[PDB]
């Protein structure tokens, strides 16, 4: 489907999420951003269901915007994920399921260490070195599993996304028109604006 | 004595009295006087309508609750208002489900029934107004008396509201003359409007001031008001 | 303050007054009412009073058939009589189709007074003014009495008594088992065992009895009945024929 | 202690008399209805000088076509306000026009006797009545121009020209000899400001007073303080002349 | 279950549940908000009754609604929190719809909704809480101050205090707050601010407590230190004469 | 009606105040002395038991001292019962934050969500209060060692030092007195104990009378430990101080 | 003390509740109705007072059918008697859909008496301000039943209430002594003519108008019907003739 | 109808009292006398069969009552407000633990649920509190025996030994002279007799006193045999013989 | 399995003069290949000189019919006799067949 990747390096997580929105046989948008910021050190990437997806990712972002002005402080990355997988494990036996995939990429302040959660719609939580969902997976991972280092620099991270993006261009069937790449590092989040050729 | 035995309906007195509902009964006599008085083929309304200022209009008192029945209201406004419109989805029911015109007889009862809920449950209170209803049914015309207390009496003629005493006495006077005027609505008024005029004592009823209504054989429920009463006066 | 005796709250003196003024309400009627163990029969006498000509005699009853094995002798009110009557009535059926076996006397007490008791602590019910005395030959225990009163007390009896002259019957009985050192009428029949239920109620009121003047109802081994006029009738002309 | 719905041996409604007695403790409003469209004028009452005077909105927009200004406790009337417009905006939904200015009345007035611990009828859920009467001015093509009074009994009154709060049965009174049949929109403003003046504790100036008006063309607007503050001046000047 | 009508009118007119609600605020710790030409200041005394706190955790007087609203109170401690919460709830679900943070006015207007539905809501007591809200708009540089009491009245204010002697500082800010020309700096802004509190606090560098909140959501808590300066420089003005 | 038996629990005074909460607080100021003192290395938690007997059995007994958390604990002053009540409903909300967040519940938001159920009680309903004064110890990784203290009308406060429950005014002026910011647990113990043996209203502060807790991050280790005293380690620390 | 009479369900020290006897007053108060247990069925009687001239001769009908074989008149609070007629109605109707036959007189008696007692049980209602007399033909025979506000009700012979009970209940009296081998359904309508015609000296002030219903096996196939034309002027004949 | 009572019937006094709670604990005083002793190996149980009258059958009257295999129940204050406590307590130590955890609860959290119902009276709308005080003597196997007191208030303190009701002040004092830590249950059962000789006016013998025990396992009374892990119920009511023939030991 | 849906047949046409209207309709209802009716009237006179014709199931087409001569009842009742305008009318009706969106009453209706 959309394509959702997220890569933890030294000191950052970089979240690469697809442009592309596309219904039946058309591409209404070639810009579309598939975050949300929950707090200034986590960002949550999303695909799934056409409304499920920014319905639950907003849902979220504002449970986490009410939590940080209540207690005057930021949850840890880990207790994000946590209250994100156990929403998705209530909807997945609720009338209606949100159909929401998401990638949670936080520097934890306390630990000094950035951190890269993956949970799907069933509510199956995973904290992994560099993580994937839909179709994106099966062609990323093989690669990272090869050209993968933990001690890699954020400029690094990059050059390793730049080599993944390429392969799902050459061999994925859809035009998925591009990612937006976002860095969550100890100074919060920024966007590369130069990915387009980096 | 009565100041213990007030508090509320569901408070019987020792004398076997319910004050709350006397009380509500007591909202009619404050209440504005109004007349109805029937024929063997019509029945009328006479209202005398109360106003606050000279800068304030004359409250309506008559209210249509089908084709072939109305009512007059003395004492709350308000509760005039749940009942009449209570009593338009009976005749409302009756048409749409059994193709029938709601007999008179009939809507009284319900009524009866209705203001009888108010006065044996904690929390509620009685209505606090009086209802003349009219309407011609299968059995010809009829004129109905609803009190709070759950009263509902079938008359030839009645008043309701301050001072009407005087119009009651004049057509339990005239009884044998006016339930003779079968087929003129005209005379029928007038006799209703000579009743009215019984209980008067401040003013004389003037055209935005008096309001009739008839129902009968061949005319359905439709209320005069201003211009169109100035004939009568 | 003044209002712990309007609710079943406690008074200062640890009391509920609701529970003792329902107590009191339970001897209106000015009827008074005995029961006796057979050697395998139940039997309840009461007081029957028909003030009014007009009344129709049959139709005045406080002694009630709650299922076919269990009979219920009421001293207090009509109204909360038959409330009392109908409930256990509802729950013997009740009972039954649920556990698959014919409700006990002594459960259907526990019951009644367990649902007495109810009214003794919630304040939006008021205790009924009524003492249910049930009778039976249960098929575990045999001939079995068990009453229960407004405050939800309840136990079983070898004999018992109820009403305004109810210290005159309980002394009487209690002389004559004193006596005869068993705890029931050492007797076959039901017949002769109503006869001494009529016979020492006749001892202790002080007061001689027409056909019309009693209501008796007898439990048996499967069934409760109550008498008809012209059975007591044979009943009286027993006792007369030894005095 | 006694019932919130008991009735007195007079045959009235305690609390709605209550009531009554909060909303004579109110804020000054006059309405008047002309050929040429219905005035609202309020008095403001600031409590403190510090008290930023715009900030007090007691003349507030129903509709297009229909606004009310209120006097009693303000902060009852919030949640009648929000019913009367939600009232007028789905009327408008269901039937593609606007609403009848006395039908608008008539439901705003069908919640005033919504009150009680549990009455057999429906289920009032609303501890007391209104502590509040409405203005309620507007026109529709059927009626024209109308003014109506809005009490916390549930009954309303059609008035050429009313006045409720503290200086009522004063400005009522002044009304009654300064009405006729034949005003123009200009005389009502004036009239409307004369009798606030006269009936205000504080001096009348474009701070403490607030005009507005509903007139078939324009619809309702609220007067902004350099308008009103023109309109004194030429009231002033006219009382002046005789 | 409980729906007993607690707030009713009295003969006179009178909601007395809603009266004595403001009596549980007149006893309250005094809370003051005076606005200048580019920011709000918000200053509230601490009680002296018992002193052995823990300054870190002890809940604070100035709550944060968003990141550009405060809400200070006096009254209830207990009532004021259910207000702070459900306030906070408000804005995040305003941001939710409309994809904009609250107006003062509209965070007021809602606050103001709950006091007053607690008047006529059958088995519950009003709230014994007044607020003043205090913030900017988004991307506004208008500087904001409103107040609510437990009736449900709210209005903005120049300058306002609330709770205990508020009637004494009231009359300070009357004639020391001219609307001509409002305090133009951040700095004299505090100073006015402190100055009005010292007029009941009574020598307390401990006992006062500022909150200064600037435009695009930069607000700060004054330290014991940067108060205490104040304190300092006032008292030299009165000795200076 | 049903209107003529009604106390109308949740009402204000003619004066602001809130007549049940002030004679809750009424019913606690007969309750057995319950003191809390934060120390920099912990925080002590000491009460006395109101009313004992020789056949009373200390071994398996707990009128005072509960386990909210790992991390948390308070003392009781008041009715037991109730605060039992209270106890089982923080204890569950802390497991709530856990099962949502995957971390241990800071001390306040536990604090804060008992003091608003108190609080609805205040407002609404129209029951009684709780009867019952809390003093909760407890430690979280963000503002290390917190005392709190909650009363029936659902406020809150912290502390550095508290007493609740008898004689708080004499045992709040002789902690005020003798505390100092630099102070260690073991002198916390022995402030805790010296204030209880001179607030107390029997002959002698004995061990049978005393329940004690402390909250200590045990250097060799670097993970907090909770203690409740058991009635031998009691009657050992009461010698060592010097009241035997 | 004294409030005993303020609340319905409340019982008074002597075991009586004052607030059901109150209701009986408001009975006394109102209008003389009796029934008439025949040999084969029941007549019902009852007295209509005539206000004035203005109220519409033989059309404000008091007496009741329930299904179709039962009668029910009441004396005191009419709404409340036409109260228990509805509920009467529905609880007939619910016997009759369950068990296919039409509800026995003994049956629906209770039915009524239940309902009547419930209004006794709580202060959240008031009792019945009406005695109903009620009965007629079912399987084994005819019945005749009166209902107190209590909820107390038993069979009858003759059954009488309301302001001239006295009066009818003495003239009941004589027929069961003179009429031992039991009334026939036509003696019993004439009779009970007379017996409302000489309850009416309790009220002899204003005029009045009677009207008769009768529940005979014989005479209308056991099924309820009301007295009309030449039977009603014969009975009232028969009455003006006897009252002279 | 309905219960429009929603409000609490006991509330705080000025004084800082529970009006309602204090009037409960005046109801328990009136009630016949009944103690707990606990030995090193049992607990025992007694009270007085105070028969309402000698036609009523004081056998077919449970003061004492089983609740689970392993815990039993005495009360002083107002019979009918213990019977409907001990349904609901059999019923709780069912719903609440033995449905969910597969054994009987043990003594003091069975007592926790017992105060909790009785805590709940004395603040629920439209209730009184339960005018009785219960002594609950049960085992469990990580607790051993042990003794409980339950007050109006929902308040509960274990003793070794206590007595409740009529003479429980001169009965309590009698207690503390002949409770020792290394009591036998028969010690024990001796102790109880002597304790409640001195609160008893008229007959004292098996037939007037109602007296039980926790004690060893009894596999007789179990009904059936082949699982080892089940050895029998620990609660044991002593017969009338059973009671006599301790009493010619007197 | 039951089906709530039938088809009556029918067919009706409304044309707008410059100041007049006109709705026509067929008197024949039918099911399947069987004639119910010869003369079943399908147009009607709702008042407020407004006519009304709902074609397709007959049932649903009468119930909604009914429902509108009811809406133009209450209209009156509680807007002071006020004459209900066809274009009110239309957005009313459009309100009474949105209703039930998701149980649609199967006709084609014109005024
Ligand atoms: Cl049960
Ligand atoms: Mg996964």
């Amino acid at each position: 489907m959309d394509i959702i990747l997220g890569i933890r390096v030294q000191d950052s997580v970089i979240l690469a999420s697809s442009k592309a929105v596309t219904r039946g046989i058309s591409v209404l948008k070639d810009s579309d951003d598939k975050t949300r910021q929950l707090s200034p050190h986590t960002l949550m990437s999303f695909a799934g269901e056409a409304g499920d997806t920014v319905q639950f990712a907003e849902y979220i972002q504002a449970n986490i915007q009410l939590y940080s002005i209540r207690e005057d402080y930021e949850l840890s990355p880990q207790a994000v994920s946590s209250f994100v997988r156990q929403e998705l494990a209530k909807s997945i036996r609720s009338r209606r399921p949100y159909q929401v995939n998401v990638l949670i990429g936080g520097y934890d302040k306390k630990k000094n260490k950035p951190e890269l959660y993956q949970i799907d719609y069933l509510g199956t939580k995973v904290e992994l070195p560099y993580g994937a969902h839909g179709y994106s997976g099966f062609y990323t991972f093989s690669l990272l599993d090869h050209h993968y280092r933990p001690d890699m620099t954020t400029e690094e991270g990059l050059d390793l996304l730049k080599l993944c993006v390429q392969e799902l261009e050459k061999r994925m069937p859809m035009d998925f028109k591009g990612v937006i790449v976002k860095i969550v590092d100890k100074d919060g989040i920024r966007q590369v604006d130069d990915f387009q050729a980096q | 004595f009565r100041n213990n035995y007030d508090g509320d309906t569901v408070t019987f007195s020792p004398t076997g009295r319910l004050f709350q509902v006397e009380y509500a009964l007591e909202a009619i006599k404050q209440g504005s006087v109004t007349v109805g008085l029937r024929s063997n083929t019509h029945a009328v309304l006479v209202a005398l309508k109360r106003n606050a200022d000279e800068l304030s209009s004359y409250q309506k008192k008559i209210i249509k609750c089908d084709e072939h029945m109305g009512l007059s209201l003395a004492g709350l406004a308000p509760d005039a208002r749940v009942l009449s419109n209570y009593l338009r989805q009976q005749c409302n029911y009756s048409s749409l489900v059994f193709n029938r015109k709601l007999a008179v007889e009939r809507a009284g009862h319900l009524l009866c029934d209705k203001a009888q809920k108010n006065t044996q449950s904690y929390g509620g209170r009685p209505y606090g107004v009086g209802l003349l209803i009219i309407g011609y049914d299968k059995s010809g015309a009829h004129l109905l008396e609803f009190q709070p207390s759950g009263n509902v009496t079938e008359l030839y003629g009645t008043a309701i509201g301050a001072r009407s005493q005087g119009a009651k006495t004049y057509l339990e006077r005239t009884l044998d003359t006016f339930i003779k005027i079968d087929g003129n609505p005209d005379e029928l008024i007038k006799a209703g409007v000579e009743a009215i005029s019984q209980s008067l004592r401040d003013e004389s009823l003037t055209v935005d001031n008096l309001s009739i209504a008839i129902v009968g054989k061949d005319t359905p429920f439709t209320i005069y008001d201003g211009e169109a009463v100035a004939k009568y006066i | 303050a003044g209002y712990d005796r309007h609710i079943t709250i406690f008074s200062p003196e640890g009391r509920l007054y609701q529970v003792e003024y329902a107590f009191k309400a339970t001897n209106q009627t000015n009827i008074n009412s005995l029961a006796v163990r057979g050697k395998d029969c139940t039997v309840v006498i009461s007081q029957k009073k028909v003030p009014d000509k007009l009344l129709d005699p049959t139709t005045v009853s406080y002694i009630f058939c709650i299922s076919r094995t269990i009979g219920m002798v009421v001293n207090g009110p009509i109204p909360d009589a038959r409330n009392a009557a109908l409930r256990a009535k509802a729950e013997a059926a009740e009972f039954r189709y649920k556990y698959g076996y014919d409700m006990p006397c002594d459960v259907l007490a526990k019951r009644m007074a367990n649902l007495s008791q109810i009214y003794t602590q919630r304040a939006y019910m008021r205790p009924l003014g009524v003492i249910l005395t049930f009778v039976s030959v249960d098929e575990e225990l045999g001939p079995s009495i068990y009453k229960t009163d407004p405050a939800g007390y309840y136990v079983g009896y070898k004999a018992t008594a109820t009403g305004p002259k109810q210290q005159e019957i309980t002394t009487n009985l209690e002389n004559h088992f004193k006596k005869s050192k068993i705890d029931h009428i050492n007797e076959e029949s039901w017949e002769k065992v109503v006869e001494f239920a009529i016979t020492h109620m006749i001892d202790a009121l002080g007061t001689e009895f027409s056909k019309n003047d009693l209501e008796v109802g007898v439990a048996t081994k499967d069934k409760f009945f109550t008498l008809s006029a012209e059975n007591i009738e044979e009943r009286l002309v027993a006792i007369a024929e030894q005095d | 202690d006694r019932g919130v719905s008991t009735f007195s041996p007079e045959g009235r409604l305690f609390q709605v008399e209550y009531s009554l007695e909060a909303i004579k403790l109110g804020s000054t409003a006059i309405g008047i209805a002309t050929k040429e469209g219905v005035v609202l004028g309020v008095e403001k009452r600031a409590t403190s000088p510090l008290l930023e005077s715009d900030s007090i909105e007691k003349i507030v927009e129903i509709d297009r076509h229909i606004g009310c200004a209120m006097s009693g406790l303000t902060a009852d009337a919030r949640s009648m306000i929000e019913h009367a417009r939600t009232a007028a905006v789905t009327h408008n939904l269901y039937y593609d026009e606007d609403i009848n200015v006395e039908s608008l009345t008539q439901s705003v007035c069908d919640l005033a006797l919504r009150f009680g611990e549990g009455a057999s009828g429906e289920e009032r859920l609303m501890s007391r009545p209104f502590g509040v009467a409405l203005l309620i001015a507007g026109h529709d093509a059927d009626d024209g121009y109308q003014l109506f009074h809005a009490e916390p009994s549930g009954t309303f009154y059609r008035y050429n020209a009313k006045a409720i709060g503290s200086g009522s049965e004063g400005a009522q009174a002044e009304l009654l000899n300064e009405w006729h049949s034949s005003l123009t929109l200009k005389e009502a403003e004036l009239l409307v400001l004369k009798i606030l003046k006269q009936v205000m504790e504080e001096k009348l100036d474009e701070n403490n007073a607030q005009l507005s008006c509903i007139t078939k063309q324009d619809g309702f607007k609220i007067y902004d303080n350099e308008k009103t503050a023109e309109l004194i001046k030429e009231l002033k000047e006219k009382e002046a002349a005789e | 279950g409980y729906d007993r009508a607690l707030s009713i009118f009295s003969p006179d007119g009178h909601i007395f549940q809603v009266e004595y609600a403001l009596e549980a605020v007149k006893r309250g710790t005094c809370a003051v908000g005076v606005k200048g030409k580019n920011c709000v200041v918000l200053g509230c005394e601490r009680r002296s009754t018992l002193k052995l706190q823990d300054t870190r955790i002890t809940p604070s007087k100035v709550s944060k609604i968003d990141s550009h609203v405060v809400l200070s109170f006096s009254g209830l401690n207990a009532d004021s929190r259910i207000l702070i919460e459900k306030a906070r709830v408000e804005a995040q679900s305003h941001r939710l719809t409309l994809e904009d943070p609250v107006t003062v006015e509209y965070l007021t207007r809602y606050v103001a909704g709950v006091q007053q539905r607690y008047t006529q809501s059958g088995g519950v007591r009003p709230f014994g809480v007044s607020t003043l809200i205090a913030g900017f708009d988004p991307r506004d540089d208008e500087p904001k101050l409103y107040q609510t009491e437990p009736s449900g009245i709210y209005s903005s204010w120049s300058a306002q205090t609330i709770g205990r002697n508020s009637k004494t500082v009231r009359e300070f800010l009357e004639k020391n707050y001219d609307r001509k020309e409002p305090p133009a700096t951040v700095e004299e802004c505090v100073k006015l601010t402190v100055r009005s509190l010292l007029e009941v606090v009574q020598t307390g560098a401990k006992n006062i407590e500022i909150t200064v909140v600037k435009p695009d959501s930069d607000i700060v808590a004054l330290s014991s230190e940067e108060i205490n300066q104040y304190v300092t420089q006032i008292e030299q003005e009165k000795q200076e004469q | 009606g049903s209107r003529r038996y009604d106390s109308r629990t949740t009402i204000f005074s003619p004066e602001g105040r809130l007549y049940q909460v002030e004679y809750a607080l009424e019913s606690i100021s007969h309750a057995g002395t319950a003191i809390g003192i934060m120390a920099s290395d912990g925080i002590v938690l000491a009460a006395e038991r109101k009313v004992t007997s020789t056949l009373l059995e200390q071994d398996t007994s707990t009128e005072k001292l509960y386990k909210l958390n790992d991390k948390i604990a308070v003392a009781v002053a008041g009715l037991t019962a109730d605060a039992e009540i209270l106890i089982n409903t923080a204890r569950i909300h802390a497991q709530n934050y856990l099962k949502t967040y995957n971390e241990d519940i800071p001390v306040e938001i536990l604090v804060r969500r008992l003091s608003d159920i108190k609080q609805g009680y205040t407002q609404h309903g129209g029951l009684r209060p709780f009867g019952v004064s809390f003093i909760y110890a407890g430690y979280d990784d963000r503002y290390g060692y917190q005392l709190y203290t909650s009363n029936p009308s659902g406020n809150y406060t912290g502390w550095k030092a508290i007493s609740v429950g008898a004689n708080t005014s004499a045992a709040q002026t002789l902690l005020q007195m003798d505390y100092k910011d630099d102070m260690k647990v073991d002198d916390a113990i022995e402030l805790a104990l010296k204030t209880l043996s001179k607030t107390t209203d029997s002959s002698a502060l004995t061990y049978d009378r005393l329940e004690f807790a402390t909250i200590r991050k045990g250097a060799n280790d670097g993970e907090v430990y909770q203690k409740i005293f058991k009635p031998q380690e009691i009657k050992d620390i009461l010698v060592k101080t010097g009241i035997t | 003390g004294t409030g005993y009479d303020l609340s319905n369900s409340v019982f008074s020290p002597d075991g009586r509740n004052f607030q059901v006897e109150y209701a009986v007053k408001a009975v006394e108060n109102g209008t003389t109705s009796i029934g008439i247990k025949c040999n084969d069925g029941v007549v019902f009687a009852v007295e209509k007072l005539i206000t004035s001239k203005l109220l519409v001769p033989q059309k404000n009908v008091k007496i009741q059918v329930v299904d179709r074989h039962i009668g029910c008149v009441y004396s005191g609070l009419i709404p409340d008697g036409r109260h228990l007629v509805n509920r009467g109605r529905e609880e007939a109707a619910s016997f009759k859909k369950l068990y296919k036959t039409p509800i026995p007189i003994p049956a629906f008696a209770d039915r009524l008496g239940q309902y009547v007692q419930a209004h006794t049980l709580y202060n959240s209602v008031r009792p019945f301000g009406v005695s109903t007399i009620f009965g007629g033909v079912d399987k084994n025979g005819a019945h005749l039943y009166m209902l107190e506000p209590s909820g107390s009700y038993w069979g009858y012979k003759g059954a009488a209430t309301g302001k001239g009970r006295q009066s009818a209940k003495a003239e009941l009296e004589k027929l069961v002594d003179h009429h031992p081998e039991g009334l026939s359904a036509r003696e019993a309508v004439k009779q009970a003519a007379k017996i409302i015609y000489l309850a009416h000296e309790d009220n002899k002030e204003k005029d009045f108008e009677l009207e008769i219903s009768w529940c005979s096996l014989s005479e209308t196939n056991g099924l309820h019907k009301f007295v009309k034309g030449d039977l009603l002027q014969e009975a009232i004949d028969f009455a003006q003739k006897e009252i002279n | 109808m309905t219960d429009r009572y929603s409000f609490s019937l006991t509330t705080f006094s000025p004084s800082g009292k529970l009006g309602q709670i204090d009037y409960a604990l005046t109801a328990v005083k009136q009630g016949v006398t009944s103690l707990g002793i606990k030995a090193t190996n049992g607990v025992v149980i007694a009270t007085e069969k105070k028969s309402s009258s000698p036609l009523a059958m004081s056998e077919t009257l449970s003061k004492v009552s089983l609740l689970t295999p392993d815990i039993g129940a005495v009360y002083s204050g107002m019979g009918p407000d213990y019977r409907v406590l001990v349904d609901k307590s059999r019923k709780v130590a069912h719903t609440s633990y033995k449905r969910i955890y597969g054994e009987y609860p043990p003594t003091k959290l069975l007592v926790s649920e017992v105060a909790k119902i009785m805590q709940e009276a004395t603040q629920s709308g439209g209730v009184r509190p339960f005018g009785v005080s219960l002594l609950i003597a049960g085992h469990d196997e990580f607790n051993g025996f042990s003794l409980y007191q339950v007050d109006p208030s929902g308040s509960y303190f274990p003793w070794k030994a206590t007595a409740i009701g009529k003479g429980s002040v001169a009965a309590k004092t009698f207690l503390e002279k002949r409770w020792n830590d290394e009591l036998e249950l028969e010690d024990a059962i001796h102790i109880a007799l002597l304790t409640l000789k001195e609160s008893v006016e008229g007959e004292f013998n098996g037939d007037t006193i109602e007296l039980a025990i926790i004690g060893d396992e009894n596999p007789d009374l179990l009904g059936y045999t082949g699982i080892p892990t089940d050895k029998g119920p620990r609660f044991r009511k002593l017969t009338s013989q059973e009671i006599n023939d301790r009493l010619e030991a007197l | 399995q039951f089906n709530p849906y039938g088809d009556n047949g029918g067919t009706i046409l409304g044309i707008a003069g410059e100041d007049f209207a006109v709705l026509a309709g067929d008197t024949r209802n039918i099911t399947d290949y069987s004639i119910n009716s010869r003369y079943e009237p399908k147009v009607f006179d709702c008042g407020d000189n407004i006519v009304m014709s709902a074609n397709g199931f007959a049932a649903d087409g009468d119930a909604l019919v009914k429902r509108f001569k009811n809406s133009v009842k209450w209209y009156h009742f509680d807007h002071n006799d006020k004459k209900l305008s066809i274009n009110s009318a239309a957005r009313n009706i459009q309100h009474l067949l949105y209703g039930k969106r998701f149980f649609p009453y199967y006709v084609h209706t014109i005024i």
